[PDB]
């Protein structure tokens, strides 16, 4: 959140929230009902952005362990998407990534070498389900939430 | 360093003077611009790593400064150049999200020459492969972001030459 | 093992130093390959105008035998 | 952790999405940052006279702490105390801004205790002059004209409840 | 309801006299103080007789000097509480300037009286300054003023009006080094009473000397003492291109860390974790200020060394910031900066030179579990805790390798402890009993056996008690009284034995489980403290709960444990925590499908 | 300014800006027509709200090195608050106390004491400026700009707000 | 500690006797008191049916409850069913004292150190709670268990 | 760090007298198992990812331990449990290179359960996937090397004990 950091910077360079910092963090609160009700039609739509995001993945990504004839590892992959839609849609509702960072981006990319998993594959399954995730949402909807897809595809792009 | 609003402030306050019209309306034009210039940046922070692929497959893949004798052989050296590059395009993106070049003035520029003079690294091949990546970002961005990043990519071909 | 010979001058932004807190910040500095890169970002972060990089040991294009 | 980041931090360690009870309180939390940030910015333009009228009041209320037998008797343990003072004040603003006391768990109260034992300093004599801290809050942000003082409340209760023995 | 970092005891220098300076500047330059610091203190002992003379004349003018102490004020408008500071204020800098003259330094003038300008309200500030020249006049007055040591009084005088003419000075700041670092503040009055640290600064053109007593700092701050004269401080190629034009201080520290002198006192004996807390001191100055930061070294190490922690630490922002080029590292301590309170006990035992005395990493430990709930441990630490085997009173030493964390529980907070009863099974520790194993010899060697855990020799046997039970005078409860009032058991458990660990390893043996909290705890201890060892075991022995559970025909025994107990009792493992998962397919051997 | 703390804070961590620092940038750009309006109202009224406010502070508090006869002293004084109150419109424009701290709050006092001028009575010029300040513009408009006037206010009252 | 002494306890600190605030807070504490009785009763007469249910939702038909899983074995299916006893009970302990004192006292100390010691999953134990808390707030309505969820939520917050 | 030859040394100049015989047919046992034992050590260098992967696949895969309020959700700390696995893997195979433990007392053992239970971590889960590494390493070495190097993993498992 804007919050947490503006006050760290505020006590790394000691002072109290000056009037600048504090008119961001009242638009912070000006902002909140709109992310809460995103996060609730993301709620809402999370399964259904599962399931046509993994057909997409598949389409897009067919040599992928969970398009292989082990259902474990499809239902592994199926509930990553969901837990990173999750992770989404924390993040959609704090403004910035912080538990999508703290939870999902930091360290995802050790897990998933030491998983074998292709980060390429979980970057571009992240891809089909940003598609998803725009398709089932409003323009201004698709214009805050895309950018956190985008930081999640970003943290195992490489 | 200084950004776009610093450098208004610093220009107006190096004078004993308030921030005057021109600048009210220069300032104006940088307000103007943040949207695509976050959105710009934030596509930029998305897809960092496919672009340095792109960049470094379409101008410096396939010569004779890949093979050997040349300086990205010996992986060690491209692994230092793309390095180079990671840093390269998120200085870009600061000084297009920022609208000024100031940081990269005071963070790649100084000392970058330099460097690559006592290293060996041909500057030549670094400027034609930045500018390759500003056509890159012109492709996958758009004219107008593309253009406002590519003018701090120009800044980082002038400054190395 | 390579060295860089640096000399850079390296202000203060953000501190008054009050009478031994003081150092310098014109230094010429032998710098490991290893480090340079991380010292000439940190010096460039704190505000440095570095004037003059050379390779102090070690030769240019060292494919191998540069550590 | 503001109160939004722990929720969502607590529904990420037991793997929920968002039910209709944490969208309330995040919207309540949404509502209440408009006063928050009014004393936000009430304290940061009367800060200094709030931590050093409250520790005058503590040393007019507990007379020893300038005597010399106290802890606070000299200027140099004076304005060390009243840098303690800025500090109380400064993080329970900060908790007041974020809602949550994160900020004071990590900031405040992470060994507190321990430097007040290894110093001498009175525990009792700093958690009056944060109570009297508090009540000053208050009777500015009333004066304000901001009906809800309860946000202000908490932290200096908080700072006082973690650091205070068991009577 | 937190645990504890630890309250070391600390002493805040208020001040310096002159004795105190100079033996602060040999101690921090390690050597004897040499002949003009000789000089020093023995012109200042020399001064000593004029020194308490003029002392001697103030106190006993003190009355009248205060007495005689722009607008003149007027009693009535000023308050009588403002009055009667202004008389407090008044005797008080007269007590100070005769402290200062018996110290020998205006320390404790300068640093009490610098920033006094706006504390008295500064309104007054004239009438202040009036009141004390008038006070330096009239003590002159009556101190002869020809070539005495009136010029002293005088100029200590001109001293307390200097200092007191000084208007707001700037609290010096420890600015905040990332988003989890706390940034702090810091009185200049707390600056100045702080402890002179020497800065040692290595310029090319110093001369030899000069250059080996910054090398010898350089060795006292990264290998925590002088190494120099030992002939392991033989890095003459380090210490040659240190010496001229190049290879400055922060390249030789790096050199020091890299070094395998370095490795064998702080990497060698220790794990990773107190290796870069030792590291933290040994290259900063200061300990790990968050958690966080113990994250970043700790993952770095682990893939990349040791030497690269040392290249990130001399290579960092705050080292630059605080040592930059050419300054040795200090320690940052109490006086230095402004001291955070989160580290406060794992700093204050890091900047000991005990540091290395402690295996266990103390910053990660306390940072850690500070987030963590309450751990299960006796409530006096971990100390307290005796290891669960068959017999021995085996305690950790506070002393060898300290391993504590200490941690305060409430008065009613009670342990979890592992019960056999509800594990295992009926028949399966009623063979553990031994009732009334109907054998009475039996009986006497199992009331052994739980007494004293191991069967004893001749000479520690209770013979009379034997023959008193075979008898049937006394019942199993007394044979186990008489047998913990024995003299050997005494020796065994309570003599070679701290008095809280003696009655937790007493109940233990008696009650077959470990204590709960406070209230057992302090009632055992208040017992044996004021009565004493056989009042302890009479109250264990007639306590409520060795009859419910032993009665008085059955031998005590085991019956709750510690889950460290366990954790001990199951080294390879518990038994079944979650289903195995034999022949697993994991990606890559099954996608070469 | 906001964009300038985001690229610090975000080239410190070697890494692109947040998704929530990018909406804390657009949020500043679309209140940045309303705060250089902000700006506009100050440039406007800044020479009647220091020459209000030094006739207030001079009436009290005689003892003042402006306050002394010479003339250049007078004008520095006017110069200096002049000054202050263009730092506040600075940051007024940066969306954060940036240009009031590194061009003129850091290294303030001890310039001060090394000028000679009280410190106190700057104090009370301070708070003369932003008395006259709160009373010349309006009600809305002084909420966002006399808080930085506090800002400037809060460095110098320190070495003891008094009480009895 | 109970609601009362911990204003009591910060009062005594001080030195002084309860202010207005804290009689606001007694207030408080004085008028939940008749549904704290009345959840506490409710709660006392169906401890075992909750813990069933409990068990029923969230910890059943699961590995857990299978073969190699830790809530195999009779005697640890009584082990976790007295645990989640023990974890209702002092729920109704901290709602009736009003402070979570008691969980954080008696429950919360060396719990994680003697789960992770016995290998007891720690998060299937926070959903089973979580679980817990859901059947008493669907059998007691939403006006008592919002004050029962808290301390459930205080468990669950110091086991994770 | 003592290895097999130093604390016999040790033993021997703590005695005073030269190494006696015993202590030469001891260390004549570890001259002649000291080729196995870099054979042993190099493999495990080379297949040290895989043993990592393989192990925590057996042992902590798809158990609450990797659920939401398990120790090994939030996926810095799966990062986490796969360093400290690696720690105990490398550590583990220096122990075995040397012949004796002294460096998995002093580099590993000495205040991992203080840190263990300080931070929370499962020390029965850690204990379960160290035997779990060990029957892995038992796997693809043979018998006889397998469990020179389980005597280590299980002289972890006793320290965490
Ligand atoms: C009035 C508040 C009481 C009082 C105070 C007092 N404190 C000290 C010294 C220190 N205080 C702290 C405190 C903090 N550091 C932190 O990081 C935090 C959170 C931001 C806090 C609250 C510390 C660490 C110290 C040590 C010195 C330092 O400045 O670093 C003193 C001086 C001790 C001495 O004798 O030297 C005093 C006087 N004294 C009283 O009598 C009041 C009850
Ligand atoms: C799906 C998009 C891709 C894929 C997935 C896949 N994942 C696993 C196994 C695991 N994945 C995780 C995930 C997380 N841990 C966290 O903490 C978070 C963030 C909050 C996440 C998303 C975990 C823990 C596992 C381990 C198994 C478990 O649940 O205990 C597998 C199975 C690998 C195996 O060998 O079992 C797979 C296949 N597969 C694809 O094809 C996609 C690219
Ligand atoms: C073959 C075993 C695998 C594989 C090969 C592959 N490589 C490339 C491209 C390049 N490979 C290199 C390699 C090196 N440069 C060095 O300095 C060193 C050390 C001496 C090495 C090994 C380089 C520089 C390139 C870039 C192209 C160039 O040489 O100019 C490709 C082409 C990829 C593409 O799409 O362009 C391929 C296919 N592919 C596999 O699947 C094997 C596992
Ligand atoms: C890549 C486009 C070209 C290239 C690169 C290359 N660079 C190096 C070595 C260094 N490059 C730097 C870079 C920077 N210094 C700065 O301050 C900035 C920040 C904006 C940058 C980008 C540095 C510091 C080094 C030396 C230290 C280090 O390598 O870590 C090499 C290696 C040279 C060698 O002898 O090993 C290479 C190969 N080479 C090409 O051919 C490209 C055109
Ligand atoms: C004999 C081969 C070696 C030796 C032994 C020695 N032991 C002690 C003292 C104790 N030994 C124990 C041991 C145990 N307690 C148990 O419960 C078990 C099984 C888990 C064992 C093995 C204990 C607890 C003690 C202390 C109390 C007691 O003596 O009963 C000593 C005495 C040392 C002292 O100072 O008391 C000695 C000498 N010494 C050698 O040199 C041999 C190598
Ligand atoms: C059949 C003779 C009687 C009966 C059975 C019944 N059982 C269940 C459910 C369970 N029973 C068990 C059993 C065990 N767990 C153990 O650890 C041991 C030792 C090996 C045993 C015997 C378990 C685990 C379950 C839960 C299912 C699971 O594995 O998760 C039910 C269902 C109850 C419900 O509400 O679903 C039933 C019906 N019912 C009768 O009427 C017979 C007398
Ligand atoms: C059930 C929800 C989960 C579970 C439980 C489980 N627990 C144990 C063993 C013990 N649990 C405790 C805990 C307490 N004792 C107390 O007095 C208190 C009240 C404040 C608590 C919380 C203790 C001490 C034990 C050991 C004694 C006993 O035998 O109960 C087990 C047994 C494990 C084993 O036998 O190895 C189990 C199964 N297990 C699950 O899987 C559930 C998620
Ligand atoms: C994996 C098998 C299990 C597990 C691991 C886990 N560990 C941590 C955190 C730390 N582990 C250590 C360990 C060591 N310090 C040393 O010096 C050595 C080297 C020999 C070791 C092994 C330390 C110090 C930490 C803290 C620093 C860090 O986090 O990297 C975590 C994370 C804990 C947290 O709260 O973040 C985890 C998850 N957890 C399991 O569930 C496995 C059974
Ligand atoms: C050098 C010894 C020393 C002194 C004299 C000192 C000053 C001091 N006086 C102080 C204060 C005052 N001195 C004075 C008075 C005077 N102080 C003087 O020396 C004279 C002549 C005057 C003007 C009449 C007043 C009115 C106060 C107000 C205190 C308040 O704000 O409540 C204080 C604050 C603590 C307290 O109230 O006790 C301090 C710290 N502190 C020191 O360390
Ligand atoms: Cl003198």
């Amino acid at each position: 959140s804007v919050i947490s950091q503006v006050i760290a910077t505020a006590d790394r360079e000691v002072r109290y929230l000056s009037k600048g910092e504090l008119d961001a963090i009242n638009r912070f609160f000006n902002n909140g009902p709109q992310r809460l009700r995103i996060v609730s039609i993301l709620n809402s739509n999370a399964e259904e952005i599962v399931e046509k995001g993994a057909r997409r993945f598949w389409q897009r990504c067919p040599i992928t362990p969970s398009n292989s004839d082990n259902q474990q590892f499809q239902a592994s992959c199926l509930r990553d998407q969901a837990w990173f839609i999750r992770l989404i849609s924390y993040a959609v509702a704090v403004g910035d990534v912080d538990p999508l960072e703290a939870s999902g981006v930091r360290g995802v990319r050790e897990m998933y070498l030491s998983l074998e998993v292709p980060l390429r594959s979980v970057a571009l399954c992240m891809r089909s389900l940003k598609e998803v995730t725009l398709a089932m949402l409003s323009r201004e909807d698709a214009a805050e939430v895309g950018p956190y897809f985008d930081y999640l595809i970003a943290g195992l792009m490489p | 360093m200084q950004d776009a609003i610093t450098t208004l402030i610093n220009t107006s306050d190096a004078q004993g003077k308030y921030l005057d019209d021109s600048s009210l309306d220069t300032l104006q034009e940088y307000f103007r611009s943040g949207d695509l210039r976050a959105k710009a940046a934030m596509t930029i922070s998305a897809n960092a790593s496919t672009i340095v692929t792109k960049t470094v497959a379409k101008s410096l893949l396939y010569t004779d400064i890949t093979g050997p004798g040349g300086n990205m052989y010996t992986c060690r050296r491209y692994a230092a150049c793309i390095r180079d590059m990671d840093f390269f395009l998120r200085y870009g993106t600061y000084a297009m999200l920022a609208g000024d070049a100031s940081i990269l003035d005071e963070r790649v520029l100084n000392g970058l020459k330099e460097t690559y003079n006592s290293l060996g690294v041909p500057v030549g091949a670094t400027i034609r492969a930045v500018q390759a990546m500003k056509e890159v970002v012109n492709d996958m961005l758009g004219a107008e972001a593309g253009k406002e990043v590519g003018y701090y990519f120009d800044h980082i071909c002038s400054g190395l030459s | 093992m390579r060295m860089f010979r640096v000399t850079a001058c390296v202000p203060s932004q953000t501190r008054i130093r009050t009478q031994r807190e003081l150092q310098n910040t014109y230094f010429t500095k032998l710098v490991p390959y290893d480090n340079w890169f991380k010292e000439q970002q940190r010096i460039q972060k704190m505000g440095g105008t570095i004037v003059k990089v050379e390779l102090a040991t070690g030769r240019r294009g060292a494919n191998t035998g540069l550590a | 952790r503001d109160t939004v980041t722990s929720l969502i931090s607590n529904y990420d360690t037991t793997g929920r999405y968002l039910d209709r009870d944490a969208i309330d309180s995040l919207q309540s939390y949404f509502i209440t940052g408009a006063n928050r940030v009014k004393v936000a910015a009430m304290i940061s333009a009367n800060a200094a006279e709030i931590s050093r009228e409250a520790g005058k009041k503590l040393f007019e209320v507990v007379p020893e702490l300038i005597r010399p037998g106290g802890n606070a008797y000299t200027t140099r343990r004076y304005a060390a105390c009243l840098r303690d003072m800025d500090y109380y004040l400064r993080y329970s603003s900060y908790a007041l801004v974020a809602g949550n006391n994160d900020v004071l768990m990590e900031r405040v109260l992470q060994g507190l205790r321990e430097t007040y034992n290894s110093l001498g300093v009175p525990i009792a004599p700093t958690v009056q002059g944060i109570q009297i801290m508090k009540e000053m809050v208050k009777e500015r942000a009333s004066d304000m004209g901001v009906d809800d003082t309860s946000f202000i409340d908490q932290p200096f209760d908080f700072i006082s409840r973690e650091v205070s023995e068991i009577s | 309801d937190r645990t504890n970092g630890g309250s070391p005891v600390v002493h805040p220098q208020q001040y310096h006299t002159v004795p105190t300076a100079v033996i602060n500047g040999a101690h921090q330059r390690d050597r004897y103080p040499n002949h003009s610091e000789m000089q020093t203190l023995s012109t200042f002992l020399r001064t000593g007789l004029q020194r308490l003379e003029i002392a001697q004349t103030l106190a006993q003018h003190a009355n009248e000097i205060v007495a005689a102490g722009f607008q003149a004020i007027n009693i009535a408008d000023y308050g009588a509480v403002r009055m009667k500071r202004s008389m407090r204020d008044l005797g008080w800098f007269l007590r100070y300037i005769t402290y200062a003259v018996v110290a020998g330094d205006t320390s404790i003038i300068t640093v009490n009286t610098r920033g006094l300008r706006g504390i008295i309200p500064e309104d007054v500030t004239v009438a202040t300054t009036v009141a004390l020249q008038e006070m330096q006049w009239k003590s002159l007055s009556f101190f002869p003023v020809d070539s005495a040591a009136a010029a002293l009084v005088r100029r200590y005088f001109d001293v307390l009006i200097a200092d007191y003419q000084v208007e707001k000075p700037s609290d010096r700041y420890r600015t905040g080094v990332s988003k989890h670092d706390q940034g702090l503040s810091f009185p200049e009055s707390y600056e100045d009473s702080g402890c002179a640290i020497p800065r040692w600064v290595m310029k090319p053109t110093l001369p030899d000397s000069e250059k080996d007593a910054v090398i010898r700092a350089a060795y006292r701050q990264v290998f925590e003492r002088d190494i120099s004269g030992l002939g392991t401080a033989e890095l003459t190629q380090p210490i040659s291109q240190l010496k001229g034009e190049d290879g400055s201080m922060e390249l030789f520290i790096r050199q020091l860390g890299k070094s395998r002198l370095y490795r064998q006192l702080f990497y060698e004996p220790y794990m990773i974790s107190r290796s870069i807390e030792l590291a933290c001191r040994h290259f900063l100055g200061r300990g790990l200020s968050c958690m966080e930061e113990f994250q970043r070294y700790f993952e770095l190490v682990a893939d990349q060394g040791f030497s690269a922690l040392v290249d990130a630490l001399v290579s960092s922002q705050e080292y630059a910031d605080y040592f930059g080029a050419e300054t040795v590292p200090y320690i940052r301590g109490l006086g230095i900066e402004a001291q955070a309170c989160r580290n406060w006990g794992p700093q204050l035992d890091l900047f000991k030179y005990s540091a290395p005395a402690r295996k266990v990493p103390q910053f990660v430990t306390a940072f850690a579990s500070y987030r963590q709930p309450l751990p299960n441990q006796h409530p006096y630490g971990m100390g307290n805790d005796p290891l669960e085997t068959q017999f021995g009173a085996i305690f950790p030493h506070e002393t060898t390798n300290p391993a504590a964390q200490p941690v305060h529980f409430s008065e009613d907070s009670r342990r979890i402890l592992v019960g056999h009863a509800h594990r295992k099974s009926h028949a399966e520790i009623s063979q553990q009993i031994f009732s009334l194993q109907h054998s009475v010899e039996s009986v006497i060697l199992a009331a052994y056996r739980q007494v004293f855990g191991c069967e004893v020799l001749g000479s520690q046997r209770h013979q009379a008690a034997e023959t008193q039970l075979k008898g049937g005078l006394i019942t199993v409860r007394e044979f186990v009284r008489q047998l913990a009032k024995s003299r050997s058991f005494r020796q065994a458990y309570w003599e070679n034995l701290y008095m809280t660990k003696a009655a937790e390893i007493i109940h233990r043996r008696l009650l077959g489980r470990p204590t709960y909290g406070r209230r057992e705890t302090s009632k055992y201890y208040d017992i044996c403290g004021r009565q004493g060892f056989y009042a302890l075991v009479d109250a264990l022995i007639d306590s409520d709960d060795y009859r419910t559970a032993f009665g008085e025909n059955t031998v005590p025994y085991e019956r709750y444990v510690t889950p460290r107990g366990l954790a001990l009792r199951s080294p390879k493992g518990p038994v079944a925590i979650s289903k195995l998962r034999d022949n697993p397919h994991t990606v890559g051997e099954y996608m070469m499908r | 300014s906001i964009v300038k703390q985001i690229i610090s804070n975000a080239d410190e961590e070697l890494r692109y800006p947040t998704p929530g620092e990018l909406e804390m940038i657009r949020s500043f750009c679309k209140t940045g027509a309303s705060q250089i309006q902000l700006a506009k109202t100050l440039e406007s009224h800044a020479p009647t709200i220091v020459e209000r406010g030094t006739r207030k502070f001079w009436q009290i508090c005689p003892r003042t090195p402006s306050n002394s006869g010479s003339p250049r002293k007078t004008e520095a004084a006017q110069r200096d608050m002049s000054w202050y109150i263009r730092l506040i419109s600075y940051c007024l424009l940066a969306g954060n106390d940036q240009p009031l701290r590194e061009i003129g709050l850091l290294g303030m006092k001890e310039l001060y004491t090394n000028i000679g001028i009280p410190l106190d009575n700057i104090l009370q010029y301070l708070r003369c400026l932003k008395a006259e300040a709160i009373a010349l513009l309006s009600e809305a408009e002084a909420e966002a700009i006399i808080p930085y006037f506090d800002q400037i206010i809060q460095e110098l009252v320190r070495p003891g707000p008094s009480y009895f």
